[PDB]
RNA sequence: ACAAACUCCUAGCCCAAUACCGGACUAAUCUAUUGAAACAUAGAAGCAAUAAUGUUAAUAUGAGUAACAAGAAGCCUUUCUCC
RNA sequence: GAUGUUGGAUCAGGACACCCAAAUGGUGCAGCCGCUAUUAAAGGUUCGUUUGUUCAACGAUUAAAGUCCUACGUGAUCUGAG
RNA sequence: CACAAACGCGUCUCAGAGAUAAUUAAUGAUUUAAUCUUAACCUAAUUAACUCAUAAUAAAUCCAGCCCUAGAACAGGGCACA
């Protein structure tokens, strides 16, 4: 029994482990977790938290680039909301569509 | 149960499938009775299907013996040196067929908890994280409070 | 608490332990060597030793006499006390007695057993322990220190 | 390797035995009479009396108890304490021990080499004294420090003073809760069954455990305690014998640790006492057979008449 | 620099640290101020201790934690220091820190009456 | 009081396999200079004490033969003789015990 | 931001339950034919035990715990010491 | 398919709503007594005659002879008079 | 007190500094008087607690045996004088 309830828990556990990893590397770049994740999404990059965390362990370069991306987009968002006008689209603020 | 059994990481036999894929199944030995009902399905399979299956797969040898046996059996053996036992006992033709095809596509590796889904050699291209990696160095490589 | 108690408590009580020692002393004085329970013997040793200093008080002394009367059960034994035991002890003040420990009794109860004796009894010598001889490498190594303590004085 | 049990006396012949004994005792007399003369050897710096000072203590041997009288007519009992061999052993500087006061190690009466341990006999052969029974540590201010390997005497304490006495108290062993504590019993006669001594209920219903404090039958008396406020009356210079006041904890003939009272009232009493310590060599005078306090009826005397 | 802890609010006064000997009436309530007075290290150690998960490894990670009242460190522990951490709060300067440049730079808000005495 | 739960074989092991409960090795064991048997250092040799005991017994019998009563005990010191021996002047005037065996190795003449 | 059995996703054998109720299977026996190294169709039943202070047998635990005995020395059946 | 119940005996743990000792404020406090309020629980808080009694009355005292909680504390420690 | 002991009915001995609570006070602003201040600065005077000075303890490994004021067992102290 405990085996089964555990089978369902296991996925939570993993996700938490992950999230903390992501958090850690994000911190190493001076960026908190939530900011990182969302502002990574807003760039139309769907990445799993699994693959995220492994990009933080085995791909420090790629990852640092990712956090830079999200950082870029975030500040671009601060200026987007503070600017109070419709004309500017940050170069990364643009919303692409599929073809 | 997990803590009950052994485990194995996910692996290839002899790095199969990399250079060229090689069907890992070596031989099959069917044992059935021409007479007994228990072997009924496995008789029909021997009639119709075996022939063609053999043509399907050159790499595997098939030894088929009618003998006075009461429990129809097929024994896979693998290049891995591994052997697997099976009963074809009281099954349809469809059934048998599906099972032999199961044996056909296996590693020969043992069915045990497989710790993680991905076997990767050197995952670490472009680097593998170490503590310092994101830390800026200072001039002279001095400590926090060290003076010169 | 037992602090500074000089007697072990044996037998049915005080008086009992005394009559116990009576027998032990009787036997000692008749047979001159006896084996018995270690505690009982160790205990007895004091009594055995002082009885001989009563014997040394001569056949005439009254105190000494009724003393030996009480302490020797077979009356036959009272002469052997004064005439035999006491005179063959003169030079030695307290050295009357040898008490040694024997291997534990081979009965199932396995007590701790000793043997007690009057020196200069006529009996086979108890196989006492000997010191190592003076030919031993160690003692020999000490004789050098000895002779060079003589040679510098 | 089945290596056997060995004591010293084992393989010695009848001949070498008394030789060993004499050899040792002799080197003892030599060893003690050698450091019998402290002041000419290499006496450490003697320092003046500072007000917050703390003097070294002593190790004694509890002799007996004896009555003694005051000029006023009241009666006392006093302790006969005898220094036998008191020689300071080692010295720990201030910062290597308490970070406050430096510590002075002190030895007790002399015993057989044969029965002690290698490490120790090595330590003593690097000093050059015979082996001591009891070894204690006195806390001391750096101006009291002596040279280690140095003798000590009973003139260390002058008559009238208060001292402190620490010792292993008389062992009663495993004792009951009457004696260990002083619990009342249960009455004997009004029908009690198998109760007449037992500690009675040990606790409370709701706690459902017993408290870590709780007083219960057990080991009693062998342990270290210290009496304060003990006046000294009389010193015997020749036999090294202190008469202290009332009762000192421990059995007669046991080993003791004496010092000056660290009691508040007596704090500064050190200025008038022989301080580093007392020194037979240096004064080159003889102190009388006995030193009495001024309250004291002496063994020969007027035989008081009240007026 | 453990002795130099800052405590927001009056917390110095109302945060009490309790502990129990286990002996009846052996219970101890102590004002934070007192405690820190006695042992500088305590305050911080309890914060960090109470802040870890409650399993065994706390005891073990409690080992890797070194706490110094002032800056006095064995050159052992000085020698192996990798990196300095950013101070978690920006300390306010007293009046006397400010350069006269910045003192003058800040505008006089109100003009006092001359007659009034200060 | 009644035990609330059966104890485990583990717990039982750790109780009664405890080192304090174990039989310790006695290291004072030596060999007899005489018969090469074994004895603890502080104790007489059992075997040698046996030769002794036997001889003593026989002597006591032969001195129960020279005595004709439960109560009759000599007023003189006694000495024991063996095949081919004679009372010396020092030893004459004493009760004598004449025994069959030749004088043993360990026993001295005295 | 983080957070479920809800909902997506990739696959499916495609949706919780006490009393009562319906269904599909199957352990082991024997009988009829087959089977023959373990067997398959039917027919039958003393047809399946983690719980009845269950019955019998055997083993643990308390526990090597509680508890029980032989007067002394000697010459081995003589002396003592006691009731 | 039992959480054995009053009172005493032993040993007390706790509370403070303080009976003592301690530091004070107010008095229809001169002072001595007194009466009230505040703060404080480390330590103390008696021996008897009668009742099974807890209460209570009384004899004598004391710095006082505190109010309570603990399965109306405690019976695998006792006592059963109830 | 019929043991060399135990024992009370006998003898001996018992402590400084800090910190406060309720209260008193002094300088003094908000409010240029006054105001002990849930205003600063220093402050004073002030119960018990409770901390701390100080005292205990504090030499790693010989231990057969035999003594012991040490001890249920195990440990502990003795055994060179004499
Ligand atoms: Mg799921
Ligand atoms: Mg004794
Ligand atoms: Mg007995
Ligand atoms: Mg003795
Ligand atoms: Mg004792
Ligand atoms: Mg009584
Ligand atoms: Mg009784
Ligand atoms: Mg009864
Ligand atoms: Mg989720
Ligand atoms: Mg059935
Ligand atoms: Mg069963
Ligand atoms: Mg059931
Ligand atoms: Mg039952
Ligand atoms: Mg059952
Ligand atoms: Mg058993
Ligand atoms: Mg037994
Ligand atoms: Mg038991
Ligand atoms: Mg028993
Ligand atoms: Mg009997
Ligand atoms: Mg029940
Ligand atoms: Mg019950
Ligand atoms: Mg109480
Ligand atoms: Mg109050
Ligand atoms: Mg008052
Ligand atoms: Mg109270
Ligand atoms: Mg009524
Ligand atoms: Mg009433
Ligand atoms: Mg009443
Ligand atoms: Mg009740
Ligand atoms: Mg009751
Ligand atoms: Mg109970
Ligand atoms: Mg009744
Ligand atoms: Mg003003
Ligand atoms: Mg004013
Ligand atoms: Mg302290
Ligand atoms: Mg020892
Ligand atoms: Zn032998």
């Amino acid at each position: 029994v405990k085996c089964t309830r555990a089978r369902r828990l296991k996925k939570r556990s993993l996700r938490t482990l992950w999230i903390n990893r992501i958090t850690a590397a994000s911190q190493e770049h001076g960026l908190k977790y939530p900011a990182f994740i969302i502002n990574l999404i807003k760039c139309q990059v769907e990445l799993n938290r699994k693959v995220l965390a492994d990009l933080a362990i085995y791909e420090p370069k790629t990852f640092k680039s990712l956090a830079a991306l999200a950082k870029r987009r975030r500040e671009e968002g601060f200026a987007a909301a503070l600017g109070d006008g419709k004309e500017p689209d940050g170069i990364f603020s643009r919303v692409v569509q599929h073809r | 149960t997990a803590r009950g059994t052994a485990s194995r990481f996910l692996t290839s036999v002899l790095h199969n499938g990399l250079g060229r894929y090689v069907q890992q199944l070596q031989r099959l030995s069917f044992s059935l009775s021409r007479d007994a009902p228990s072997s009924r399905g496995a008789r029909e399979f021997v009639e119709r299907e075996v022939t063609d299956f053999a043509r399907r797969n050159p790499g595997v040898v098939i030894y088929v013996n009618p003998r006075p046996c009461c429990v129809p059996r097929v024994v896979a053996e693998y290049l891995n040196g591994a052997v697997r036992e099976e009963s074809i006992h009281c099954k349809s033709v469809e059934e048998i067929a599906a099972l032999v095809q199961k044996l056909a596509d296996q590693s020969g590796l043992d069915v045990i908890r497989i710790r993680k889904p991905f076997h990767t050699d050197s995952p670490s291209i472009q680097g593998q994280w170490h503590p310092f990696t994101n830390k800026p160095t200072t001039l002279g490589g001095l400590r926090p409070r060290e003076v010169q | 608490i037992s602090h500074g108690r000089v007697f072990r408590r044996l037998g049915l009580g005080p008086e009992s332990r005394i009559h116990l020692l009576q027998n032990l002393l009787t036997g000692l004085v008749r047979h001159e060597r006896i084996e018995a329970s270690w505690a009982r013997v160790d205990e007895l040793r004091g009594y055995a030793e002082k009885l001989i200093d009563y014997g040394k008080l001569g056949d005439t002394n009254e105190r000494a006499m009724r003393m030996a009367d009480f302490w020797l059960t077979e009356k036959d034994l009272i002469p052997k006390l004064f005439q035999v035991l006491a005179p063959r002890f003169q030079g030695q003040n307290g050295g009357y007695t040898r008490m040694l420990q024997i291997p534990n009794r081979n009965e199932q109860d396995r007590a701790k057993m000793a043997v007690i004796e009057y020196k200069g009894n006529c009996l086979p010598p108890l196989p006492l322990p000997r010191r190592d001889s003076n030919l031993t490498l160690l003692n020999q190594l000490l004789q050098g220190l000895r002779q060079d303590q003589e040679a510098s004085s | 390797h089945g290596k056997s049990v060995t004591w010293w006396d084992e393989h010695l012949s009848e001949e070498n035995v008394p030789f060993v004994k004499q050899l040792v005792s002799d080197e003892n007399k030599a060893q003690l009479a050698s450091k019998l003369c402290p002041l000419k050897d290499e006496p450490w710096p003697i320092h003046p009396w500072e007000p917050g000072s703390s003097r070294v203590g002593l190790i004694a041997l509890k002799l007996g108890m004896m009555p003694l009288w005051t000029k006023d007519g009241q009666k006392h009992v006093v302790t006969l304490l005898q220094v036998q061999d008191c020689h300071v052993l080692k010295y720990t500087p201030k910062e290597n021990h308490n970070g406050r006061m430096a510590a002075l190690t002190v030895g007790g009466k002399t015993v057989s080499h044969f029965h002690k341990s290698a490490s120790i006999l090595e330590f003593y052969q690097e000093l050059g004294l015979p082996p001591k029974q009891k070894v204690k540590i006195f806390n001391v201010t750096e101006n009291a420090v002596i040279k280690p390997g140095t003798p000590l005497y009973a003139a260390h304490f002058r008559p009238g003073q208060y001292v402190d006495v620490t010792a292993k108290t008389i062992g009663k062993g495993f004792q009951g809760v009457m004696r260990r504590w002083g619990f009342k019993g249960q009455p004997a006669t009004h029908g009690q069954t198998k109760t007449h001594r037992r500690p009675g209920a040990i606790s409370t219903g709701d706690v459902a455990r017993v408290w870590p404090g709780t007083k219960m039958p057990g080991q009693l008396g062998n342990i270290d305690r210290t009496a304060f406020g003990l006046k000294v009356w009389r010193i015997n210079t020749k036999h090294n014998i202190i008469y202290v006041n009332g009762s000192v904890p421990g059995h007669k003939n046991c080993l003791v640790k004496i010092k000056d009272s660290k009691l508040p009232a007596y704090k500064d009493f050190c200025k008038n006492l022989p301080f580093p310590t007392y020194f037979p060599d240096g004064d080159e005078e003889a102190l009388p057979e006995d030193l009495y306090d001024e309250n004291v009826c002496q063994p020969g005397a007027p035989s008081i008449t009240f007026t | 620099n453990t002795r130099h802890i800052a405590f927001s609010g009056n917390k110095w006064e109302q945060k009490v640290y309790s502990s129990h000997t286990g002996y009846p009436g052996g219970f101890r309530q102590v004002t934070a101020a007192q405690l820190h007075q006695k042992d500088p290290v305590a305050i911080v150690k309890l914060a960090i201790y109470g802040m870890l998960p409650k399993n065994l490894h706390r005891r073990t990670m409690m080992q890797r934690l070194h706490l110094f009242p002032d800056e006095d460190i064995p050159e052992d522990i000085l020698k192996n220091l990798v990196e300095e951490l950013p101070q978690p709060r920006k300390v306010p300067r007293r009046l006397d820190e400010y350069t006269q440049e910045e003192i003058e730079a800040f505008p006089r808000v109100w003009s006092p009456p001359e007659d009034y005495r200060l | 009081a009644a035990p609330k739960n059966r104890r485990s074989i583990e717990v039982n092991r750790c109780r009664r396999r405890n080192p304090q409960k174990l039989i310790k090795v006695k290291n004072n064991i030596d060999v007899c200079p005489e018969c090469g048997h074994l004895k603890q250092k502080h104790i007489l040799c059992g075997y040698c004490y046996e030769k002794v005991r036997k001889e003593t017994a026989e002597i006591r019998r032969q001195m129960g033969k020279q005595e004709g009563g439960p109560f009759r005990a000599p007023t003189t010191e006694t000495v024991v003789l063996y095949s081919g021996e004679t009372p010396s002047e020092q030893d004459q005037g004493k009760r004598i015990i004449e025994r069959e065996r030749k004088r043993p190795s360990w026993f001295t003449q005295n």
